[PDB]
């Protein structure tokens, strides 16, 4: 007959990810200290 | 009557006995790692009650895995000594079984049966994580065909 | 002999040496040692059991893969014991209850049993027998143990000929359950001393040469209804085995003189328990009744072994029993106490 | 009538405290993405009766060079403070209504350490010794910042009698007021209790069973308990002090549930908390405390006694 | 919205069990509450079961008879009471349930599968399977010359 | 080429600092280590449930050995030999006799069971491929000896386990 082994298909396989893809996420240094001591005038009053 | 009575104390004893064997893993070589395959999110080894457990002073089954050598047999004794009753010890794997294929070897003792009285041998090399937790079972229902306070009635 | 018998072998754990012993009852303090001969120089264990397997478990590794084999039993239908020794070349008895039972008195596993396998073990065609009777077996003696002993020495006796009758005296060991007894009168406030035991010698003998002469009865020709008596090199005072054990033991000791009357309640109320009858009244007058010193029975020297003295072997018991406060303390800091060795 | 409290509220605890190890067992699996205990029983709710009855039948062995009155001695005190310890919760009506409940909680404590350091000592082990004096060092290197926050927390309160909690954090839960302190007293909290990441008194892969190490069915099972039956209440005291609930007088079933939930969410915290955080190296869990925590609670200790000064809004004490 | 077919998926669970007592049942003795279609039944009582939308591992389960040569079993779940011709299916070693196709027809092919009989009477004893050697000698019958 | 993995340079702005500080004082790289734990308790949960259950395995598995025999019926093993040659924990014996026609068949097959490491490499010695390594694997024992096979256990196995490795081995030969 004719070989039939395991073959890669003649397109190629779909894309592969290296990276490291730790997302950027939640809020920036000022707002976090700024909602903080928003909470706490909050707590205050 | 009195039979009964200590019959189902004696299944009371052995349902807690063969539900929480907090194990002595005692594996050396290859046949430590696919055991860590049981320990698995594939096949928990916490889903049957059974965590493994350092501080032999509290330990009930000594998994004995991976071959054994004449330099660790002294440690392996002492430690075995140091677990409590009740104590069982499964041999893993055709090395710590047998010898297995390091069987002539000149600083291999064949077996551990030699050293430690074995309750249940698991063959393997290594042997597959489902084959050990096989074995585990195995080891449970040993528990329930037991008849320790039948004996103590029966004296 | 038979062909598959023939002793082949360097007197190694998978060795053949011809012995089928069929040791009776091994899961006990000479069981455990006569076994661990056997399977030394290899020699197939058929031993009955009839208790938790895992009490047994302890017995496996004391030889070859395929020669220590378990055999379930019961002491009541002969049946049991016919299935356990209809192939033996020899059989070796050591059943006996050290005390009361509610299914066994004292008789009944010194003189049914003990008989019982004789009479089966010669109608099985066996060639040896080594039963074991303690070396004080009197009718005529008030303890019931030795009364028992002596009726199932002469059951014994009529049933086989060549019943080479076993006479141990007190045996000390590991755990021989006499050193360790005096070791817990501590636990009992002041240490009770009968007529403080002015009045009391006895033999105690190391047990690896008590099973040393049984094995070695075994395989020397001699035997054959033969009644070797086994007993120590050295007999103390009872009052010196005390403050010798005291002494290796460094325990707190108060000899206070404690008089019969009341061993007869000490003695029962132990027994009541519906666990373990650490005291029993049998042993409490088993006490005073010192080994006696008879020489016309053959010794341990007869058979080809010497009897390690008592004060040779006494950390490896007795050193659990001492506390952390001495753990480290050899037999140099204890000097043996007066001998009155015959 | 009374001993019935006593006994209804004792036997709760030790089912609470023995549920904590099936609940921390199934966190932890589910959490490393594994189902936990699920064979023993309908979901291995009958597992805790499984291993704990174990845990008292199985041969309880005493060391050799172990002295028997400490290895007595240590789980029973360690167990007998715990208990003691639940006394004076202001849950809807507290059992013991001490007006000083506050220091009454700290005093015992303080004593859970003498569980700690006889139990090591009593082992008389190498392992043990270097276990306990480490162990107990580590706790009591934390009193001082444990006591100061409350000192901080409760002087806005107006004494330390623990009913009077829930009238102060009436409006608002008290964490909106001092939540640089929260997480500075719950943080301390896994500290005392040898919780990971400050579980350098256990270390099972490292100190293999830490001030515990030679104990098994019988005071090993104490401490145990022991050790879940401050995790249980640790909540209690930080779900009083911080967030609470209304305590209307007609229904007090209403403070219950609220009052149960939140220290039921805060013990899958501290259960979760094990999960994922590494285990602190000894000199920084002290570094941390001695260095970074207490400039950190010496500073909010004057800012919150300074500012009802300031503010005019000192507490009534009575 | 979708809590309601999530709750309907769990009540249709005792539906699917038979009642409440074969979800009791299941429950206790298998530990595994989930519906799923008969794929085929050996000759013990095995009952086997597959799921597509299961990811792989739980694709194909099954929950064992209550008896099969001798041995009651309701809390004796074992691997080895499986059948051979069932093994293959079991554990995925191929898309192919024997009750589709049946194992190629053979004489000695063991009627009966049978369980781990380790521990039991009937276990495994190894033994020396060689004839003998070394034949030995033998007189006529009267002693001593 | 290479790659650097640790170096790097933090920017020293205020708003770079005050996050740092942030990062320092409000925990939030280690509230990211419990943020992706929730995410893996609200995960379905990997564990496959046994016996009932099972992990997938190949055609190829070796596991407890299994003599086979002709469809016939006749025993396949020729008394080759070859498979101890190769055995390279040396457990299998054999020994053979002419059998009472005369095809040798061995008098002696004794796989000793805890000494091979089920290499495959006695089923690639066999040129009758009689000797092979059944799927299962789930046949512990609580005496060593029962693990010590012979000619009959083996056998035994072969007519036990005779449907599956027939099947196996037909969907593996054109591999092998
Ligand atoms: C059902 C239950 C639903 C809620 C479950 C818990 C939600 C909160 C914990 C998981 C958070 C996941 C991570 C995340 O949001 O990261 C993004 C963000 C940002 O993480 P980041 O590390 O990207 O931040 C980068 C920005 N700088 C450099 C400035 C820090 O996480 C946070 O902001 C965490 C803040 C934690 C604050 C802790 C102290 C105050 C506690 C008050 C009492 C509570
Ligand atoms: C007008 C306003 C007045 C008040 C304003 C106050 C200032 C603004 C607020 C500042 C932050 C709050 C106070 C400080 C808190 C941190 C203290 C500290 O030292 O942190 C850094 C410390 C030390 O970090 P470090 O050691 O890397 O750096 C510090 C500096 N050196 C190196 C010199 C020591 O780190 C930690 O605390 C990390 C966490 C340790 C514990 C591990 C478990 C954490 C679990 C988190 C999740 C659960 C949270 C639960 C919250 C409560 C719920 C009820
Ligand atoms: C708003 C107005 C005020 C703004 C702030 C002004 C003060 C800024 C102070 C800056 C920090 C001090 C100086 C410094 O950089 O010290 C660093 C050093 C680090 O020490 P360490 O982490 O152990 O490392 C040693 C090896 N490198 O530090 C040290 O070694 C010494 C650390 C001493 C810590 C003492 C803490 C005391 C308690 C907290 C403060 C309470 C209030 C004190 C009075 C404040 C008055 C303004
Ligand atoms: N130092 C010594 O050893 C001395 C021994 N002896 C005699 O030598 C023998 C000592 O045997 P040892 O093993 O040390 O004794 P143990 O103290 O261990 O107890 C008796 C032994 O025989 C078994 N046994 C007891 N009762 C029965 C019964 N009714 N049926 C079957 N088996 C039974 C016990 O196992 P189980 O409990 O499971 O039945 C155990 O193995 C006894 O005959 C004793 O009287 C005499 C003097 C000194
Ligand atoms: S038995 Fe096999 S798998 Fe186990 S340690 Fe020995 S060689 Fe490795
Ligand atoms: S099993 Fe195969 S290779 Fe081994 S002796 Fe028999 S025919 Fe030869
Ligand atoms: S698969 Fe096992 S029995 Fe066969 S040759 Fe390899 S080691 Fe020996």
């Amino acid at each position: 007959s004719k070989v039939k082994q395991d073959m890669p298909p003649p397109g190629g396989y779909g894309p592969i990810d290296y990276k490291r893809n730790l997302p950027r996420r939640g809020l920036s240094g000022y707002s976090m200290f700024a909602v903080g001591i928003g909470t706490l005038l909050f707590g205050y009053w | 009557r009195g039979e009964y009575v200590v019959a189902k104390l004696d299944d009371l004893v052995n349902w807690a006995r063969r539900s929480s064997l907090w194990p002595m893993t005692f594996g050396l070589a290859c046949c430590a790692v696919e055991m860590m395959h049981m320990a698995a999110p594939r096949y928990d080894m916490d889903r049957f009650g059974v965590v493994f457990r350092a501080s032999p002073r509290q330990s009930d089954v000594m998994i004995v895995a991976g071959t054994l050598t004449n330099k660790m047999a002294p440690a392996l004794r002492k430690v075995y000594d140091q677990m409590p009753e009740p104590r069982y010890v499964v041999s893993m794997g055709s090395c710590a079984n047998g010898g297995g294929y390091y069987h002539y070897s000149y600083s291999v003792v064949r077996g551990c049966d030699r050293i430690v009285p074995v309750d249940i041998y698991v063959p393997g090399c290594p042997p597959t994580a489902e084959a050990l937790l096989y074995g585990i079972l195995q080891l449970q229902r040993k528990i329930k065909r037991e008849k320790r306070l039948r004996i103590w009635y029966r004296r | 002999l038979h062909h598959a018998l023939i002793p082949h072998g360097k007197g190694g754990r998978s060795s053949v040496s011809g012995i089928v012993a069929t040791v009776f009852g091994a899961t006990g303090f000479l069981g455990r040692y006569v076994v661990n001969h056997l399977g030394r120089m290899g020699s197939q264990v058929i031993v009955p059991y009839r208790c938790e397997p895992y009490d047994t478990m302890h017995l496996r590794p004391m030889g070859d893969l395929g020669q220590i084999i378990f055999m379930e039993w019961n002491g009541k239908d002969k049946d049991s014991i016919r299935k356990v020794v209809e192939h033996s070349n020899v059989v070796i008895n050591l059943v006996g209850r050290e005390w009361e039972t509610k299914n066994f008195d004292f008789e009944d596993v010194f003189v049914k049993i003990p008989h019982a396998i004789a009479q089966v073990s010669k109608e099985a065609g066996v060639e040896k027998l080594i039963h074991i009777s303690h070396l004080n077996a009197d009718i005529k003696s008030p303890s019931r143990y030795l009364r028992s002993k002596a009726v199932g020495e002469k059951e014994v006796r009529a049933a086989f000929p060549e019943a080479t009758i076993i006479k141990p005296s007190d045996i000390f060991g590991r755990e021989d359950r006499f050193l360790n007894y005096f070791a817990s009168m501590r636990w009992f406030g002041g240490v009770p001393l009968i007529s403080l035991g002015k009045e009391t010698v006895k033999q105690p003998v190391y047990i690896v040469d008590v099973s040393k002469g049984i094995i070695n009865a075994i395989k020397d020709p001699d035997a054959k209804g033969k009644t070797f008596a086994f007993v120590g090199p050295n007999r103390y005072l009872l009052f010196d085995l005390v403050q010798y054990i005291f002494a290796v033991a460094y325990r707190p000791f108060l000899p206070y003189p404690l008089p019969h009357f009341a061993y007869r309640w000490v003695g029962r109320l132990f027994e009541v328990s519906p666990f373990e009858p650490w005291t029993t009244r049998d042993k409490v007058e088993r006490v005073h009744m010192s080994d006696m010193t008879l020489p016309h029975l053959p010794g341990l020297e007869d058979l080809g072994i010497q009897a390690t003295p008592l004060e040779l072997k006494a950390i490896e018991v007795l050193r659990r029993h001492r506390t952390y406060r001495w753990l480290t303390s050899e037999m140099e800091d204890v000097k043996p106490a007066k001998t009155v060795n015959i | 009538m009374f001993m019935i409290n006593i006994l209804s509220l004792i036997i709760p605890i030790l089912l609470a405290v023995a549920f904590l190890t099936l609940v921390e067992r199934k966190v932890l699996g589910y959490m490393q993405l594994r189902k936990g205990p699920n064979v023993v029983g309908p979901y291995g709710l009958l597992q805790p009766i499984a291993d704990a009855l174990k845990l008292v039948t199985k041969e309880p062995l005493r060391p050799g060079t172990s002295s028997i009155s400490m290895f007595i001695i240590a789980p029973i005190l360690g167990l007998s403070l715990a208990l003691t310890m639940w006394v004076p919760l202001p849950m809807p009506y507290p059992l013991i209504n001490m007006n000083l409940g506050v220091l009454f909680m700290l005093a015992m404590s303080s004593l859970a350490v003498y569980s700690i350091l006889w139990s090591g000592w009593a082992s008389n082990s190498k392992y043990a010794l270097i276990g306990a004096l480490r162990a107990v060092a580590q706790t009591i290197s934390y009193e001082v910042t444990l006591a100061i926050i409350l000192l901080s927390v409760l002087l806005m309160n107006g004494s330390y009698t623990l009913s009077t909690l829930i009238t102060t954090q009436e409006h608002i839960w008290m964490i909106f007021t001092s939540w640089p302190l929260a997480m500075m007293w719950f943080i301390s909290t896994l500290a005392e209790t040898n919780r990971a990441p400050f579980d350098l008194t256990e270390g099972e892969s490292e100190l293999v069973s830490g001030f515990n190490v030679e104990y098994a069915a019988g005071p090993f099972a104490m401490f145990f308990m022991a050790e879940y039956a401050n995790i249980i209440m640790m909540n209690a005291f930080t779900a009083i002090l911080f967030l609470g609930a209304s305590h209307d007088p007609h229904t007090p079933e209403l403070y219950t549930i609220n009052f149960v939930l939140k220290t039921l969410a805060l013990t899958i915290t501290f259960l979760w908390i094990r999960a994922s955080y590494p285990r602190f190296r000894y000199d920084q869990l002290m570094h941390l405390l001695w260095k970074s925590f207490l400039p950190l609670t010496l500073a909010l200790c004057m800012w919150h006694i300074s500012l009802p000064i300031m503010t005019a809004s000192i507490p009534p004490q009575s | 919205m979708e809590l309601v077919q999530v709750l309907r998926r769990g009540l249709q669970q005792v539906s699917g069990h038979g009642g409440l007592r074969g979800y009791l049942r299941v429950l206790f003795r298998a530990n595994d509450v989930r519906v799923g279609t008969l794929v085929g039944e050996d000759k013990y009582g095995n009952k086997y079961y597959e799921d597509n939308k299961q990811f792989f591992g739980r694709h194909r389960w099954v929950i064992y008879t209550t008896e099969m040569n001798g041995r009651d079993t309701f809390w004796d779940v074992d691997g080895s009471m499986v059948p051979p011709e069932w093994h293959r299916w079991l554990h995925c070693m191929t898309d192919d349930p024997p009750t589709t196709k049946p194992p190629t027809a053979r004489k000695y092919i063991w009627t009966n599968h049978k369980f781990n009989v380790s521990g039991t009477p009937q276990q495994y004893v190894p033994y020396s399977t060689t004839r003998k050697k070394i034949q030995e000698w033998v007189p006529p019958s009267t002693p001593y010359k | 080429t290479y790659k650097f993995v640790n170096m790097r340079e933090p920017s020293m702005d205020m708003k770079s600092v005050t996050d740092r500080a942030a990062q320092t004082l409000l925990w939030t790289e280690l509230v990211r280590g419990l943020g992706m734990t929730l995410s893996y308790l609200f995960r379905e949960p990997a564990t496959i449930n046994y016996p009932f259950e099972k992990g997938p395995l190949s055609p190829r598995f070796r596991g407890e050995h299994a003599l086979r025999r002709y469809p016939s019926g006749e025993e396949r093993c020729i008394a080759c030999k070859l498979c101890e040659a190769v055995c390279p924990a040396q457990a299998i014996t054999i020994e053979a006799e002419p059998r009472a026609d005369g095809s040798r068949r061995t008098t002696r097959y004794d796989i000793d069971m805890t000494k091979c490491i089920y290499c495959g490499f006695c089923q690639e010695a066999c040129p009758v491929d009689a000797i092979v390594e059944g799927p299962n694997f789930e046949f512990s024992t609580e005496t060593h000896e029962e693990l010590l096979y012979n000619k009959e256990k083996l056998l035994n196995n072969g007519d036990k386990w005779e449907a599956e490795i027939a099947a196996n081995i037909q969907a593996d030969y054109l591999y092998r």
